[PDB]
C-alpha cells in the first residue's frame, strides 16, 4: 500500500497470533513493542530519542505479519507509550519514503 | 546513543 | 525520490538561512528542531518521546526548505538529540510510505 501522513501511520500487526496496534517509524532504528511474552533467549538494552531512555529486552527472530507481508527479525520489548515498528522490519517489507 | 525519534503531541 | 531505509532518512533542511541535516520522521507528528535562535513569537509546549519529554518553542508559520520543497509551517525548537521532520511537514512535501 501507500500510506499519506496525514493522520499516525498505524497499523494492525499480528506476532504468535496476537493482534496489536503499531506505528510504521522511519525515525526509529529498531522495533519495540509494549510488555509481552516472546519466546527465546533475551539480552538488556537501553534505546531513547526524544527525552530519557528506556531500558527494553531485545529478543531475535520474531515474526511479525505486518498489514499483510509476514517478516522475521529483532524486536525489542519494554514500556514504549506506544508501538513502533522501525527501519529493521520496515526495510523487510520493502517500505520506502517516497515524494 | 538515542535512536528512536518516537514524537507526540500533548 | 524513493527513500530506502537501510540507513537514517537524513536530508538537508534550510530555515533561518542556516543549512541542517534532518531526519525524515513518520513517528513524529511535529517537526523539532535542536536548539537554535529564531526571530519571532513563540508559545512553550512539552513533547513526548519514547521514554521521556521535553520542553519546546513553538514558532507558527515559518519558511522552512526541504529537500529542495519550500513550505511553510509550525517548527519546534528544543533539545531534541537529531532534527525531526514530522508529519506536519512531510505531508507538504507530499511524502509517503509505499510498501
Amino acid at each position: 500500500p501507500q500510506i499519506t501522513l496525514w493522520k499516525r501511520p498505524l497499523v494492525t500487526i499480528r506476532i504468535g497470533g496476537q493482534l496489536k496496534e503499531a506505528l510504521l517509524n522511519t525515525g526509529a532504528d529498531d522495533t519495540v513493542l509494549e510488555e509481552m511474552n516472546l519466546p527465546g533467549k533475551w539480552k538488556p538494552k537501553m534505546i531513547g530519542g526524544v527525552g530519557g531512555f528506556i531500558k527494553v529486552r531485545q529478543y531475535d527472530q520474531i515474526p511479525i505479519e505486518i498489514c499483510g507481508h509476514k517478516v522475521i527479525g529483532t524486536v525489542l520489548v519494554g514500556p514504549t507509550p506506544v508501538n513502533i515498528i522501525g527501519r529493521n522490519l520496515l526495510t523487510q517489507i520493502g517500505c520506502t519514503l517516497n515524494f | 546513543r538515542p535512536g528512536n525519534f518516537l514524537q507526540s503531541r500533548l
